[PDB]
């Protein structure tokens, strides 16, 4: 609620002191939360990792997301081992754009 | 008595029983191409975008 | 649903946007394998075809 660029406004009135508030939910209730949103509300995304100096690695596919194996070895204890990993990134475009639904009373 | 169970063998088949597996939702239907291919951990840690 | 096959071979220096491709590759197998021929041996116009 800006006074001196009203065009940014967003809700009726501004939130002066003693303005009354509350919780919605109960004490200690715990449940899984139903969810509602647009397309523009979140976004995800998987960067691609490069190539380790003289490792072997391949690449999988899962479900439109590339994960890169790993293959190397200790040679005094005479191990082989593996590795997969994946580098994710999150973004937020506008919060007014979802939120949590449950049936009302 | 016959005593003949050193004349048979224990043996593991080489079958897998099913397990279990859940599914993918939310993945699909959030948007990806608007950071798809726009940030990398040598440039920097954060991409920016612009309100209208 | 659709699986695809992974190769991990491109996007090696190039950039990403579509996830809209599913890789799909054709299996060529020989083998060699017991038939029966029938010859038929009818005189007229020829007879010896198997």
């Amino acid at each position: 609620y800006d006074t001196t660029n009203p065009q940014y406004n967003s809700v009726s009135r501004q939130v002066e002191a003693g303005d009354a508030v509350s919780v919605v939910g109960t004490a200690s209730q715990t449940m899984k939360p139903n969810l509602f949103y647009n397309k523009f509300f979140c976004g995800l995304g998987s960067i691609p990792l490069p190539k380790l100096h003289s490792i072997d690695s391949a690449v999988a596919t899962y479900e439109g997301f590339s994960i890169r194996v790993h293959k190397y070895a200790d040679g005094d204890a005479n191990v082989q081992k593996m590795r997969f990993d994946l580098l994710p990134a999150y973004v937020c475009f506008n919060p007014h754009m979802g939120g949590q639904f449950f049936g009302n009373p | 008595p016959n005593n003949l169970d050193s004349n048979v063998s224990q043996i593991v088949l080489k079958k897998f029983l099913p397990g279990f597996m859940s599914d993918l939702v939310l993945a699909k239907t959030v948007d990806r191409q608007l950071l798809a291919g726009e940030i990398n951990s040598s440039t920097g840690d954060s991409v920016s975008f612009k309100r209208p | 649903p659709t699986s695809l096959d992974v190769t991990s071979m491109t996007s090696w220096e190039y950039n990403w946007f579509g996830a809209d491709v599913i890789y799909i590759a054709k299996y060529y197998e020989v083998r060699k394998e017991s038939v029966d021929v029938i010859s038929y041996r009818h005189p007229i116009t020829g007879e010896i075809a198997t």
